[PDB]
């Protein structure tokens, strides 16, 4: 399980290995003497276009409403307690309609997938407008859901918890850059490995190495301080 | 309509979604352990045919005597109630109100609160 | 555990089992072979019989085992002997009593 | 004062404020159901990015 | 089959040797108070029918019994593999373990020794009970595959359900205010309804879990298990990271549920609160030696091949319970709920080094 | 484990490419990388997937038109003849 | 226990509606352990000869 | 069945026919999602083997076997190279 | 894990955040069997609730086991909790997580303070009685008195013995081949 | 010279005589003495009993009363028939105990881990690069307790 693989991936690594790039473009080009409907049908690899922004936008949207109706099954509604007039009138309105359920779930989660859509443009909005271009990546995602997460806990849930918003907006731009931006359990790569470029006969890269050797005994600390034994 | 994996995957699951879903009554939340037990059986029971595995296939007394050892355990539990002064609907074992409850009503044992 | 000799050696059908006697047997016949012959890399082929009963009477993992075993002997035997190791092993003691104090104001690195 | 322990001590106040202190046995079970849920659905939503 | 070799069932002699000793005693025990007296025989001194006979015998043999296997572990001797069908693993680690939790056993049951001798507020049956479960509970880290996990699992949760069963309810104190009147303390159903349910619900998952690694592997011992899931990533073959995923969550879920981890700890709250101080003493230390480190090391050793999974759902895991935690750890009022908590946040505190290990 | 009977007491389907694959396994020093062979083969036996993936394939092209009749099985001599042809046993005759 | 079959008054509406038909909505569009497992009449019958 | 009439009079085809319709219609919209669109995706079938795959996944999939091909090739030439190598040190 | 000339140099032991969990687990294990003997020497019905902590006021040898046992589980760095706790950071740092640190830490301070706020109750007005009378008097164990004296020493001085610990949890380790 | 004869009486005190601390070998590893069946069925290793496994048994017995004693003394509320049957259960459990005991001392020596009186043609002899107890051994008591190629 890997967190925005795309954006972490080394193009010079997979390239000169031969795997796959998820950089490709991925993209449909319908032949000119293709069909009427396979040209309008061609048109869906728009869908996959990443540089489009709105598109994006729209995608950020429908996860922040699908996180909100998730959060609405699972703890909001069980929590929130709904007069007992309320509750015997939609179940009237169950009673009396067919498919009564549906809309009695669109009412409900109508005000969480509102606020979810709209937390998520937003939210993806800054982050790519403001921030994408800083040169400290860890204090611009900490500083910017510092910020995003305290006016987001002032407005939906209450004004007197910004301040807690904000420390629990400090704690996820931290996790987000150690998991989301950075692999430390999605590792494409071993560690120490390298590429060769250039014409070097293999008897001076060997040479090369044992000059590396030699100068990595120094790390070891009874060597460099002339503290062994003689074996 | 659906092949026999996927639907017994799934209604295992629905199954316990059932057992925690209905009102809290120790012999109703026993039956449906008892069916959540049985759905495993048929499971692995599916599975054991299709894999050729014999093991799969034994798992079923196996999954039959534990089921009947917590079942001989719910029993005891359940007629244990009755010393320990327990209503089997433990819902109404405490005092916080429940709109789930039609009649849920608990006064204080007394008679009048002021005497003067 | 996946890249683990030893557990996937360990790791058995349900009902293999192995002759260790006969298999022992055979590899020490193999081995005073190959010592015999003395060379720097076991060649197998230089002693075609005892390595073809070698082969038979041992199991893929006692036997990948067992060659473990010899390349690690061979190098230590190569690299140190026995009065050279007591003595280290002696001076190693005796200094464990003292300490290791810093040397300030080195002179290499 | 305030802002260094009266910001943690109302924080954990308020929180308990909508923790039951004695455990019953309708949300046990709630509880349960809703980490066998929504921990896979979390999951499935990390390898997804819908 | 022709011939039984004793490298398969060598191990089971001690182990079947003390059950048999243990049993023995006990049937003699229950059945102590009956002697006739024939006519002819003469008493020296009237019979006191009435008898409260105090544990520290068995508990006396228990130490022995655990000295004894103590002595067979050092003796052993032998090759470095599995017996009994591969069903269990004699390695060098896993007899260290067992070692280890014979030690430990021995020492608690040690120190419950004085204290029942101290004071004596418990059955022949509960030490009976603490018989079993030490006799049985250090053959899991002996498990090679998750099948005979699961049985010793579960044995060792009935032989604890027993204990609990077993534990005393009614004392003889100082209050003489309740004679005549009802006192009604639903501390002894609380703690069975929830051990019975959390074992319900830990057990179901464990087979459903088993019933799909038999599914995605052929067998369900530990070494195939790993090897063919790290074949399978490098060949690409079988990509069903919905069912890989899902198969992990079950096991963790069922594991959370068993041991009352921060998600789930409620339950383990009102165990506590419902347990004396000396079922408290023996839950915490088979806990900790031995549930929680087998749960360790389904992701150090066992199950290792499947930590690219493993790693995100105990990071959620780890945060949902620490920030679950923060707030009741400071709104109980009771020692039992400040014992549990202290066990849940050292839990959560390994789980951390837990993922720390395996990243 | 892998008990290695089938559902008759007689032998699992799957156990030569088990017994290839341990073997493998023991035998090579990197076996998760030099048994690839041998442990896909024993994947396939057990799970099927390969065939699953041709039988969708040829689903998806019968679906598609370019089979209109396949040879009758002339079961005397054991040969194929084309549906032209006519015979004794030929439904239609 | 329970003799009379009197049980208590319970209305699943206000549950079924607050917590579990939208949790049983999401785990049903979310779940699918089956791999590729195919029903029978997805191929003729005629082309399996094994039997 | 004896007394047919006085079994059936209470419930001759449901107790809440409407419930058991919205379950009917239920089971047959999700059998059909599940079968069309779900379980499909997953097995991801449709480029299965194609020589110009337009999915990442198959392409990382033949990736895999294309590469774990040629190391079973290599290190098949290269095992057999040395073994004569043996052999011809051998009979020396 | 380093190459040179196909050389490989391993200067880290894989078999170490096991043997570190284990150490911690004893360590959590000893300190338990410390304050339970503690209870376990005194009359149980006394203690029920946290405002009961001042029942442990009784004579010094008791009153400071309960102190120093309480504190050892805080993590306050003499004791022997700290070994384990400053040993998991260490782990942490050398396989650098970061927000694993963060996280602990966090815990680790909440749990401290959950632990100190007993010693404020512990304070009691006059001096408590928890000893069950035997023969008309206090029974004082004496064998439960050794064995907490023997884990009070350890508790306070495991800093000193721990490499040798830490040395025969790295030996059982090694075993396992991961 | 280091272990007692096998034929004797003492001969079942070298099972605490190892060589290294693990508990089992290698899978591959060769045993210290040459194996006489390795493939040994209960039958055979109860035919090669010896007269150490028949002193471990002794010692059992030995060793069995004031345990049974020790064991007996935590009784109370207990007749006199009742304690001398408890006493024999537990003399009982100590004495199958060394017969187990015994019979892993003659599985041991059928299959060359313990001394069974014969050694290989030609020793393993290992290099002690590492050596942090010889001294300590041969100025100490624990020589006793470890064997030494
Ligand atoms: C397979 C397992 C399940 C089988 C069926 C159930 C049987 C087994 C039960 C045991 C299992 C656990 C059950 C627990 C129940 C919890 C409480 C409850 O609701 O029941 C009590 C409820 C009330 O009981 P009662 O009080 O006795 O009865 C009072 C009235 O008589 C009652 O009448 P009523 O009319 O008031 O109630 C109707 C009831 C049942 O509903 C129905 O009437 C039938 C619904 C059919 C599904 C329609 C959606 C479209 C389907 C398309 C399929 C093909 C897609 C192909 C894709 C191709 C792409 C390339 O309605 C609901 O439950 C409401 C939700 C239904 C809509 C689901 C929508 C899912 C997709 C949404 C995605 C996001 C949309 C965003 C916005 C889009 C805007 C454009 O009981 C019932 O009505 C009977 C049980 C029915 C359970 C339904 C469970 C929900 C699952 C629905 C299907 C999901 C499909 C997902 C795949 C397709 C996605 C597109
Ligand atoms: C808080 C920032 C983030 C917000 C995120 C959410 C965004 C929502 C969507 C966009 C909304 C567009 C604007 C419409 C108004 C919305 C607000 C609203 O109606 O609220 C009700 C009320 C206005 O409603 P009303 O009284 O009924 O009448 C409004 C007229 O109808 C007004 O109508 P009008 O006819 O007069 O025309 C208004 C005109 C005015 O245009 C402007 O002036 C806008 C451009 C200037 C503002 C730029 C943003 C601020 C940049 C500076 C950032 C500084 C931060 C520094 C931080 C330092 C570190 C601590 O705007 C438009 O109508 C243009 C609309 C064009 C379409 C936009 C497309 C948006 C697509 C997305 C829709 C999302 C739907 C879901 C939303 C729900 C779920 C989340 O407004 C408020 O209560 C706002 C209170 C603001 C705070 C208090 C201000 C006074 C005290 C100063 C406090 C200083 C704090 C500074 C930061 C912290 C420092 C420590
Ligand atoms: C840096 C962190 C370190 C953390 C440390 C954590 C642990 C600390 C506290 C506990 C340590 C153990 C203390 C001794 C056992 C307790 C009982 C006892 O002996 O006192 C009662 C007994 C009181 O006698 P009394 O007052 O005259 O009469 C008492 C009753 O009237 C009449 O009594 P009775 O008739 O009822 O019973 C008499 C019998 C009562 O004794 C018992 O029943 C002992 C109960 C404990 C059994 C478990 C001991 C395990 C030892 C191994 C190390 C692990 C320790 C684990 C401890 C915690 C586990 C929960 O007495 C004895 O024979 C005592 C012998 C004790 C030594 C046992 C050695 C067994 C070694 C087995 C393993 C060998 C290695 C195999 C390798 C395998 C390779 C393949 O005490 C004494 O006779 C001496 C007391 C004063 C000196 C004590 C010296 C203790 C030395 C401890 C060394 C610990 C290891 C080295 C340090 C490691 C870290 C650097
Ligand atoms: C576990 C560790 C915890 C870490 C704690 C983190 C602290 C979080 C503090 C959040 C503060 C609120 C959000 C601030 C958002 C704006 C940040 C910004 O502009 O910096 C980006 C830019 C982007 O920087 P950069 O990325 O281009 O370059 C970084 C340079 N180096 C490498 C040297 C670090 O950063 C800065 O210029 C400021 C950096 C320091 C942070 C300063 C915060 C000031 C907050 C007050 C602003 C007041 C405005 C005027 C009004 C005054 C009142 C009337
Ligand atoms: C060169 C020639 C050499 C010839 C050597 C021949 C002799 C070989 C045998 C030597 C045995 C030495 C003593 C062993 C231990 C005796 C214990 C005993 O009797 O204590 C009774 C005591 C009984 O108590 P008690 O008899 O001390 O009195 C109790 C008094 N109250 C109750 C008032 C306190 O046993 C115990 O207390 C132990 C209880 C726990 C169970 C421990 C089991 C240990 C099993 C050990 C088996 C033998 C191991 C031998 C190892 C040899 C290594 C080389
Ligand atoms: C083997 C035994 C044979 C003998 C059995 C006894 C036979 C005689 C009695 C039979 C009926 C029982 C007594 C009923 C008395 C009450 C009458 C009454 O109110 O009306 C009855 C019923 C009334 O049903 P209802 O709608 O009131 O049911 C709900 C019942 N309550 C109110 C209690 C919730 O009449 C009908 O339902 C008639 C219309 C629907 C019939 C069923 C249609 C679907 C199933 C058949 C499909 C056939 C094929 C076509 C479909 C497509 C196929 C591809
Ligand atoms: C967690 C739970 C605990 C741990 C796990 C549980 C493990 C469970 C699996 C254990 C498997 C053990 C199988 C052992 C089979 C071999 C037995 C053996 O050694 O036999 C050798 C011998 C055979 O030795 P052999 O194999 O050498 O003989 C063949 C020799 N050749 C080939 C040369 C011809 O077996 C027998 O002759 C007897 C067989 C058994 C007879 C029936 C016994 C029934 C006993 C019932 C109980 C009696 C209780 C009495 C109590 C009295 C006091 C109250
Ligand atoms: C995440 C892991 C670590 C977890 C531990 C906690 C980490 C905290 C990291 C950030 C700390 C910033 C310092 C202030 C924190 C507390 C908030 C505060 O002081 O500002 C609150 C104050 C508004 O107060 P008010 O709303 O009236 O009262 C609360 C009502 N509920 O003012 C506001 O409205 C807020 C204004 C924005 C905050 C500005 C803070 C500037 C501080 C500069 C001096 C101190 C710097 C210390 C740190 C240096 C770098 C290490
Ligand atoms: C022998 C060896 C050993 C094994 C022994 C096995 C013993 C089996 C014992 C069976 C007992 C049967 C009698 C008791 C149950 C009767 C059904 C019942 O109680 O129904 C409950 C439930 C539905 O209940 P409800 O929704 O209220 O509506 C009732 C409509 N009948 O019911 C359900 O859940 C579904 C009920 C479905 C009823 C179907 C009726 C079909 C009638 C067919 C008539 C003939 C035509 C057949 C055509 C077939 C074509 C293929």
């Amino acid at each position: 399980m890997e967190l925005n693989s795309s954006a972490k991936e080394d193009s010079h690594y997979v390239g000169v290995l031969g795997y796959p790039s998820q950089h490709d473009p991925h993209t449909l080009h319908p032949k000119k003497h293709d069909s009427t409907f396979t040209k309008v049908y061609a048109c869906r690899d728009m869908l996959w276009d990443h540089h489009w922004e709105v598109r994006n936008t729209l995608y950020a949207g429908f996860k922040g409403a699908l996180l909100g109706v998730a959060y609405a099954s699972g703890f909001g509604l069980i929590s929130k307690t709904v007069p007992s007039i309320v509750l015997k009138k939609m179940f009237r309105f169950v009673r009396n309609n067919n498919f009564g359920h549906i809309r009695i779930m669109q009412d409900l989660l109508t005000p969480y997938a509102l606020t979810g859509f709209g937390l998520g443009s937003v939210y993806y909005l800054y982050q790519h407008n403001v921030w994408e271009n800083r040169s400290n990546k860890w204090l611009a995602e900490v500083l910017s859901n510092a910020l995003f997460f305290q006016v987001a806990t002032a407005v939906c849930v209450n004004p007197g918890f910004h301040i807690y918003g904000m420390v629990g907006g400090i704690l996820f731009g931290t996790l987000k850059y150690a998991f989301y931006n950075s692999s430390f359990f999605q590792e494409k790569e071993s560690i120490g490995s390298y590429t060769t470029f250039g014409d070097l006969s293999e008897e001076e890269r060997k040479k090369q190495e044992y000059k590396d050797y030699i100068q990595f005994l120094g790390n070891y600390h009874k060597v460099r301080n002339g503290q062994l034994v003689d074996l | 309509m659906l092949t026999w994996i996927s639907f017994w995957s799934l209604i295992f699951w629905l199954i316990l979604i059932i057992l925690v879903l209905k009102p809290k009554n120790f012999i109703s939340i026993l039956f449906m352990s008892e069916l959540t037990w049985l759905a495993l059986y048929c499971l692995s029971l599916l599975f054991g045919a299709i894999y050729c595995d014999i093991t799969l296939l034994s798992i079923s007394f196996f999954i039959l005597g534990v089921a009947g050892l917590e079942f001989s355990f719910g029993i005891l539990i359940a007629i244990l109630y009755k010393n320990l002064n327990e209503s089997l609907n433990t819902d109404l074992n405490n005092n916080n109100n429940n709109q789930n409850i039609f009649d849920k009503n608990f006064k204080t044992p007394l008679e009048k609160i002021n005497w003067q | 555990m996946e890249f683990s000799n030893a557990l996937l050696s360990q790791t058995k059908l349900p009902g293999q089992q192995y002759d260790y006697k006969r298999c022992f047997q055979a590899s020490n016949t193999h081995f005073e072979c190959l010592d015999s012959i003395r060379d720097a890399y076991d060649n197998h082929h230089k002693c075609p019989q005892t390595y073809q009963a070698w082969q038979s009477s041992c199991d893929v993992g006692i036997r990948r085992y067992q060659m473990d075993n010899r390349e690690q002997q061979k190098k230590d035997q190569l690299l140190y002997s026995k009065e050279q190791l007591k003595n280290y092993n002696a001076a190693k003691n005796k200094e464990a009593y003292g300490i290791t104090a810093p040397k300030n104001l080195s002179f290499a690195f | 004062e305030y802002l260094t322990k009266k910001t943690i001590d109302s924080f954990i106040f308020n929180n308990n404020r909508f923790n039951f202190i004695n455990l019953v046995e309708s949300k046990y079970f709630l509880q349960i159901l809703t980490l066998i849920l929504y921990l896979f659905f979390i999951t499935i939503f990390i390898l997804f990015y819908i | 089959l022709l011939r039984l070799l004793v490298s398969e069932y060598i191990f089971f002699l001690p182990v079947f040797t003390n059950l048999f000793i243990y049993w023995h005693i006990f049937f003699k025990n229950n059945i102590n108070l009956v002697n006739k007296k024939n006519n002819w025989d003469k008493s020296i001194s009237v019979k006191n029918i009435i008898i409260k006979q105090n544990p520290s015998f068995i508990i006396r043999l228990n130490l022995l019994l655990n000295s004894l296997m103590v002595l067979y572990l050092i003796t052993f001797n032998g090759y470095s593999s599995t017996f009994w069908w591969s069903h269990f693993k004699l390695n060098n680690y896993s007899l260290y373990m067992y070692l280890l939790v014979i030690i430990f056993n021995n020492y608690f049951l040690y120190i419950t020794e004085k204290h029942i001798k101290i004071l004596n507020n418990y059955s022949i049956d509960y030490f009976f009970s603490i018989i079993n479960i030490t006799l049985f509970i250090p053959m899991i880290f002996l498990s090679n595959t998750l099948f005979t996990f699961f049985f010793l699992i579960e044995l060792v949760s009935c032989a604890i359900f027993y204990k609990f069963i077993v534990s005393k309810i009614s004392f003889k104190n100082s209050n003489y205010k309740d004679n005549y009147f009802s006192i009604f303390s639903k501390n002894y159903l609380n703690v069975l309804f929830y051990q019975y349910w959390s074992s319900f619900f830990s057990s179901v998952m464990i087979v459903f879990c088993i019933i799909y690694l038999f599914s995605l592997t052929g067998s369900t011992e530990w070494s195939i298990i790993n090897f063919i899931v790290a074949s399978n990533n490098q060949i690409n073959y079988y990509t069903n990271n919905i069912t890989l995923l899902f198969i992990c969550l079950t096991l963790i879920i069922g594991f959370i549920i068993k041991l009352g981890i921060a998600p789930i700890q409620l339950y383990k709250i009102e165990i506590y609160k419902g347990l004396p101080f000396l079922s408290i003493f023996f839950y915490t230390t088979f806990y900790f030696l031995i549930f929680f480190l087998f749960f360790s090391l389904l992701f150090i050793y066992y199950l290792s091949a499947l930590n690219n999974f493993f790693w995100i759902i105990l990071l959620i895991i780890s945060i949902i319970g620490i920030f679950y935690i923060i707030s009741i750890i400071f709104d109980i009022n009771l020692f039992k709920a400040f014992l549990a908590y202290s066990t849940i946040i050292n839990s959560i505190s390994f789980i951390l080094l837990i993922i720390a290990i395996i990243f | 484990s892998y008990s290695g009977y089938s559902l008759n007491g007689g032998v699992h389907p799957c156990l030569p490419f088990y017994e290839r694959m341990l073997q493998c396994a023991k035998s090579e020093a990197l076996p998760i990388k030099m048994c690839t062979a041998q442990t896909e083969d024993y994947l396939e036996c057990h799970h099927r997937k390969k065939q699953y993936a041709l039988n969708y394939a040829i689903k998806k092209e019968l679906n598609n038109i370019r089979i209109v009749a396949l040879p009758r099985y002339d079961e005397e001599n054991d040969t194929f003849v084309p549906f032209s042809q006519a015979t004794a046993d030929h439904i239609f005759q | 226990l329970n003799i009379d079959g009197l049980h208590l008054k319970y209305n699943h509406n206000i549950n079924n509606v607050l917590y579990y038909t939208p949790s049983l909505v999401l785990f049903l569009i979310f779940f699918n352990i089956d791999y590729f497992s195919e029903l029978e009449l997805f191929l003729p019958l005629e082309l399996s000869f094994i039997d | 069945v004896y007394q047919g009439f006085k079994v059936l009079r209470r419930n001759p085809t449901f107790y809440n026919p409407r419930s058991a319709g919205m379950v009917a219609l239920s089971y047959f919209a999700y059998s059909y999602y599940v079968n069309k669109y779900y379980k499909p995706q997953n097995s991801n079938f449709e480029e299965y083997n194609s020589s110009h795959p337009h999915n990442h996944d198959e392409k990382v999939r033949q990736y895999h076997e294309k590469t774990n091909q040629a190391i079973r090739d290599a290190v098949l030439e290269k095992r057999a190279e040395h073994d004569q190598r043996l052999r011809e040190e051998a009979k020396l | 894990m380093s190459i040179f000339s196909n050389i490989w140099i391993n200067n880290d032991l894989n078999s170490y955040g096991l043997s570190i969990l284990l150490l911690n687990i004893i360590n959590y294990l000893i300190v338990f069997m410390l304050i339970l003997s503690v209870i376990l020497l005194t009359n149980l019905s006394k203690f029920k609730s946290l405002n009961q902590f001042k029942e442990f006021n009784s004579y010094n040898f008791i009153l400071y086991s309960l102190i120093f046992s309480l504190l050892s589980m805080a993590g306050i760095p003499p004791l022997l909790g700290f070994t384990g706790k400053f040993l998991a950071i260490l782990y942490s740092s050398f396989k650098s997580q970061y927000l694993l640190i963060l996280f602990m830490t966090i815990l680790n301070i909440f749990g401290m303070y959950f632990y100190i706020q007993n010693l404020r109750f512990v304070v009691k007005k006059n001096k408590s009685s928890i000893l069950n009378y035997k023969n008309y008097y206090v029974n004082i164990n004496y064998s439960i008195t050794l064995n907490i004296i023997l884990l009070n020493f350890f508790n306070f001085f495991g800093i000193l013995f721990l490499s040798d610990l830490i040395i025969i949890l790295n030996y059982i380790s090694s075993y396992i081949y991961i | 010279s280091q272990t007692f004869a096998h034929d004797s009486f003492l001969g079942g005190l070298n099972l605490f005589k190892r060589r290294d601390p693990r508990f089992v070998l290698d899978q591959g590893e060769r045993p210290p003495y040459p194996i006489i069946n390795s493939n040994s069925s209960f039958v055979d290793v109860l035919s090669n009993f010896n007269k150490a496994d028949f002193g471990l048994v002794l010692f059992s017995a030995a060793i069995g009363f004031p345990l049974s004693r020790w064991v007996l003394k935590g009784l109370t509320f207990s007749s006199l028939n009742y304690r001398r049957g408890l006493f024999s259960s537990v003399y009982g459990g100590v004495i199958l105990w060394g017969l187990v005991l015994g019979f892993n001392n003659s599985y041991y020596r059928l299959n060359g881990f313990v001394d069974n009186g014969l050694v290989w043609k030609r020793k393993e002899r290992k290099l002690n690069k590492y050596d942090f107890t010889s001294e300590f051994e041969d100025n100490s008591f624990f020589k006793k307790l470890r064997i030494r190629d």
